[PDB]
């Protein structure tokens, strides 16, 4: 699944 | 292996409905996009992000008229009522973590053309090369554009009616008051200028053309 | 209103290294990351990478490791990228804009700082009169012009008659060819103030010091 953590 | 293709380019009628396709990857097919419009000489505007279910969220200062959707790996932008701001390319985003690093990619953008707008007819003021610049052995002929709207004309030179493609130069269209303006060049040597009958600036704008010829030649 | 600043367009050498900035305003700097984004004359988006101001831990597009450096100073609100080892290639717009830690959106964009990587050299222009040929002497106004050739960098200041003549005058933005800029500017009058009364065009190129007023003449 798309995972974002900037 | 993250990939973000886009619909055409396309043209649409002032007033019609505009639908737009992002396609993801297929592996990515679950993903959530974004939208950027990017109107000439400004920077992006957030649109809206589209979800795998077709849920949206737009960004400040987006009409109603934007709507989003989707099907499998297909995210769709949809314009209703089609306005002259819509105007614009269109760019999706997609955000990922990729070998434990996040990464944004940006689709290859859709040029979307509004036909239709209401319409001014350019104008054009042609001039000879000046005496001073001749006897320098050169010699440019200017062609210059006002009052028209919307901004998109090509030009042309002719000379005795025929082509010349080398030596021109023709600036962008740039807002001048609620209409835009645009500048080309036709560099020659003074040789070329003398042996000629005529040279013509030739502008296309909407369907129409408007032409200015010039003549060396005496007014006798 | 959110804002982001950026500093003002960059002409620089090759081989040499430019900071642009981005001054964040109107919103809690560390609830949000910068991203930066290039945009090279007739192309499309390029992703740069990405500071976190409230970890100062980044991302960076690949394509960019080595080129690219992302500081951000939590003081002053104040996001920097350094290009370095810069080449014709590095000239673009570069935007900075406003994203989340956990979404995509690039909600807000900076007004972006264009970097030109040039070897082109200051040129004061040739500035020439325009007049008519006959055939467009013939009616109720007559248009007369001045051609600006060949300055680098921009601007000139254009005024007609040190600006007496206002109205019915159009200065056209500048084409740029192999690292000269060329303009034109018009004045339309009626044709019994012409040549009847003097018309001079007055170009001033500050980067040169020069200023030049040709006269139109039949």
């Amino acid at each position: 699944v798309q995972i974002i953590n900037k | 292996q993250l990939v973000l293709t886009q619909s055409s380019s396309a043209s649409f009628s002032l007033g019609a409905s505009a639908k737009l396709t992002c396609t993801l990857s297929s592996q990515h097919s679950t993903y959530t996009i974004e939208w950027y419009q990017q109107q000439p000489l400004k920077p992006p505007k957030y649109v809206m992000e589209l979800k795998k279910d077709g849920s949206h969220s737009t960004g400040d200062g987006i009409p109603d008229r934007f709507s989003g959707s989707s099907s499998g790996a297909d995210r769709y932008l949809s314009i209703s009522n089609i306005q002259p701001e819509d105007e614009a390319i269109y760019i999706c985003g997609v955000g990922d973590t990729i070998k434990e690093q996040f990464v944004y990619v940006f689709g290859g953008g859709t040029k979307v053309t509004v036909l239709g707008q209401p319409k001014s007819t350019p104008t054009l003021t042609v001039f000879p090369p000046s005496s001073e610049e001749l006897k320098e052995n050169k010699a440019t002929l200017v062609c210059l554009i006002s009052n028209f709207s919307p901004s998109g004309v090509t030009v042309a030179w002719k000379a005795n009616g025929t082509p010349i493609t080398q030596g021109v130069d023709t600036s962008n269209p740039t807002k001048e008051g609620n209409k835009f303006m645009a500048s080309s060049f036709l560099h020659l040597t003074s040789d070329q200028w003398r042996s000629h009958n005529s040279f013509t600036c030739q502008v296309t704008h909407e369907g129409d053309t408007v032409e200015k010829s010039l003549s060396p030649a005496e007014c006798l | 209103q959110v804002q982001l600043q950026q500093s003002g367009a960059a002409l620089v050498r090759p081989g040499t290294s430019v900071k642009v900035s981005c001054r964040a305003s109107e919103y809690a700097f560390t609830n949000y990351v910068i991203e930066w984004v290039k945009q090279r004359p007739g192309q499309g988006l390029e992703w740069i990478g990405v500071i976190n101001p409230g970890s100062g831990g980044t991302n960076y597009n690949e394509k960019f490791k080595g080129k690219a450096t992302l500081i951000a100073d939590k003081s002053s609100s104040t996001a920097y990228m350094q290009l370095s080892s810069l080449t014709s290639d590095d000239s673009a717009v570069y935007f900075c804009a406003r994203s989340t830690y956990y979404s995509g959106a690039l909600d807000y964009w900076g007004q972006g700082t264009s970097v030109t990587v040039s070897s082109a050299k200051t040129t004061a222009p040739s500035v020439y009169p325009l007049a008519p040929v006959c055939g467009d002497t013939t009616g109720s106004s007559v248009t007369l012009g001045c051609l600006v050739k060949g300055y680098f960098p921009e601007p000139v200041t254009l005024t007609w008659n040190s600006g007496s003549l206002s109205s019915g005058v159009h200065t056209f933005p500048a084409v740029l060819q192999s690292d000269l800029y060329t303009l034109s500017s018009s004045v339309t009058v009626t044709s019994s103030t012409w040549p009847s009364q003097s018309i001079t065009c007055n170009v001033a190129h500050p980067a040169s010091s020069t200023k030049v007023d040709k006269k139109i003449e039949p």
